[PDB]
């Protein structure tokens, strides 16, 4: 699948280092050739330790073979796929055929599933499909979950997307507290589920639930290794300050709130801008 | 043997 | 080294899958289990398709298996060391004999190098060595380089760090502008040498430089799939502020700056207020 | 009535759990405390939850409590009574005439009055009473029952021991075969009864209902959950044996049944092995 | 959970007693409707007087309610599971995993733990966990107890089966002798102890344990209440016959040994019966 011999030789040369470098201890002269020229498949623990002669990152060199683009298998496809029938409406019943059906194979799919879901329900087309299974469709994949992974996260995040807040809160109160950070991906997802949340849980005046999201964010910082996204930390502390004006009525906050908000247009981020505002705005009445 | 029993 | 097979196993049955849905079509049931059996050494490519059946991200399984933690290997342990030494300078002595003589192994262990020659620049501590060889270091290690690695940017990140800045520019300019990106670490460096590069120029007022770094910067925001870090957006957009302060001399820039500088103390980040109101403080004056 | 907060105080401190480990999630404080001071009924259920909590066995805490001996109530008083009026027979007439008239009172008391019942025919004490209403009694108590307790089976037993095998098949034959296990007692007295039929069956030779017997038996242990008697698998064994050399004539036969008077003489078991010694002498007769 | 209230209707109704015989003089009849309505929680106390007026056994009517089967509770599952597990190792992995690390919850849980280490014991499956902390557990397990459930005989028993006598005698002998009763399900766990203790004694020769085996067995017998079970009594008192063989060399005495052995054939408790040669077998050698 992917030249990770290549990429070897490629850093080997560059940094000026001989096969021998890399061999040495691990491998036959003949065989890690066979790697370099990438008729041999490599194992994690060899990339693992070649990575360590090369002084260059082991996750570096998996994106330089090709582990970045989705574009690695199925799935990966199909969620580039999804932004383009976003734009694309006409798009959509084509592939909703195909994905559809198969929703429940992986939680990959069941994400994308998701993802057309949001689709539809922003342009309004039929899904009577996705009404009457849903329910049935989150018992089945979460009824004996015990320990998540990022995918799930994934999954809550669009699912409070498409799905009234008190359908899925059942699902996330078990998701949290983190204890640890499974790598930058991991750490994303797990905190665009509190700012997700914590926006549904303000914008419908749900203090006590918007209180804990905040709680739950705010402990994710105490995490070793964590990655604490800065424009989340931004939106979320938006949020809070949002919060503390709902409750407190203190004037001091509905400024911050509002200093966070001007922030954004001035960094350049545009579309939260407009987001945070529209959002403002509504916040002042419904 | 005919036993009695009484719980 | 890493238990892969067991996450591998441990992931498999969170989601209910039998041994079969992940081997089918792979390998034999024998093989698979010696895999979950960690008996046998498992390829990437094998990694990747068990990665695909079971759903979960492919890197977080690695990390589950234990890349996370740089104690990995030798070099992760070296560089956790650092900061252990940064607040126990009486330890310095001991591990920098061990280290110095190998700084120029590798790339990581040149930046573990780095990472001592920072400490004692703190403390003060004698570095006779260093100021007799990084010329002849930073020659040998970049003299004939044409692509660089995250490493790269680690290692002129703490370079601007220790040296001053007109000898290590020269190392900077070929290094940009960035073309792709190589994962969230790769952003990550690449971002944190613009960052203080720009703070650098400030301080010293080289606004052609300051310039150069701004446009370095919001030239990552044009590429596909790059991670720009929040934190660093905000500071860097205030070093931008102060750089069209000491320009145009725009009052409105002055109190943007402010204003960013505000941000980081009310979300939190009671360090990099610090830095920045200090920054500021000295920016209205010399550095 | 019974102790069952303190018994749950005990175990709770033997096992070093503090109150808060039992009342979480399933009382107040306050409320828990009560339980313990005994100064609370506690339901069934809740009884139950602390149980699992404490990891002891429910049974086991409610007979600490103080279930075990039959005490507990009325009935188990003449219960116990019975075995000592037994060995003192002149005890017998006072009791009787407080147990007779409520014979019909409830099943539990029925089978206290068939244990006098039992005493006066052992010392031949006249019961002109008994001989004059026990069909009507019988009729009264099972002519239109349809589900079988263990205490109609504790009274099936002292009935075929009061009175003539065909005045009692009757009311045996729709009791079996037993289908369900409804604990140790239950298991118990539905076992009795087949060995005291058995042994009936054979002594008068009727070898078609000790044939039933047997298979009832037999049937027995193919129940899910059902606590076969061991005591009664060897006796009961014996009369199996007995039952094939009365039949085929088989020599084995009685060998084998002679091996299994001969280990109840040896594990012990003296009542039983005489018993079974003048029950062959017996059988090799009348 | 258990439907009580239907359970005293139903042997009501069969026994053709009206609501006012039960509830007069314990509760109001609305309340009472609400009791066989399963819709009101009924109190040990009052199910006690219920089952009084009734007639019928309050255990009795408890069982039939669901209190028979293991079901009840998730403890019960777990159990339930295990012989499952017996038969289908490939189980095994999934679940152990589960449960290795509630071990200490309750009780109930590191027997059951016990009894996934028997299992694994059976088809030597690797247990690395297992040898490296049962000595800490049982520690911490025992260390500070004084009196004894149950559960922990039948702990007890299922210790001797994973593990050399040598580390579990420490733990049974301030376990015995009994002096009460406390139900069929405690005499049953009690006698168990007793009974595999005595068989590995034998085995392995020791006769002053043996002896000493022999003793509280015979002791339970002098207790008021006490349920002996009579399949234990047969297997026990062969391996008194055993023992008085080892010692007296009394010919009689094997014998009778290999009587007791036939009346397990004979009374059809194959299994016993081919457990008993199969040791006896052995007995007459080393094992």
């Amino acid at each position: 699948m992917f030249k990770i011999g290549s990429v070897l030789k490629q850093i080997r040369q560059e940094l000026n280092y001989h096969q021998i470098d890399l061999y040495s201890g691990i491998m036959s002269k003949s065989v890690y050739i066979k790697v370099e020229a990438d008729s041999r498949p490599i194992s994690v623990e060899e990339l693992s330790k070649f990575s360590e002669r090369l002084g260059v990152n082991f996750f570096e060199i998996l994106n330089r073979a090709g582990m970045n683009t989705k574009s690695v298998n199925e799935t990966g496809k199909e969620k580039l796929l999804i932004s383009k029938i976003f734009t694309n409406p006409d798009l959509f019943d084509k592939n909703f055929q195909r994905i559809e059906p198969k929703r429940l194979t992986s939680l990959q799919y069941f994400s994308i599933y998701l993802g057309y879901i949001s689709i539809a329900h922003h342009y309004n087309i039929e899904v009577p499909t996705f009404n009457k299974t849903i329910t049935s469709d989150l018992k089945h994949l979460y009824d004996k979950r015990t320990t998540f992974f990022g995918i799930d996260y994934e999954i809550v995040s669009n699912l409070l997307n498409v799905l009234p807040y008190e359908e899925v809160s059942s699902i996330i109160k078990p998701m949290y507290p983190i204890v640890d950070s499974f790598g930058k991906d991991y750490d994303l997802t797990i905190q665009t589920v509190l700012k997700n949340a914590l926006t549904i849980s303000i914008m419908n005046r749900n203090l006590k639930e918007a209180q804990y999201y905040i709680n739950q964010f705010e402990h994710l910082k105490t995490i070793k290794n964590i990655s604490i996204n800065g424009y989340y930390d931004l939106e979320i502390n938006y949020l809070k300050q949002i919060y503390q004006f709902l409750t407190d009525k203190n004037i001091d906050s509905y400024l911050n709130a509002v200093n966070i908000i001007n922030i954004f247009k001035i960094i350049g981020k545009e579309d939260i801008h407009r987001s945070l505002v529209e959002e403002l705005t509504k916040i002042s009445a419904k | 043997a005919i036993t009695l029993i009484f719980i």
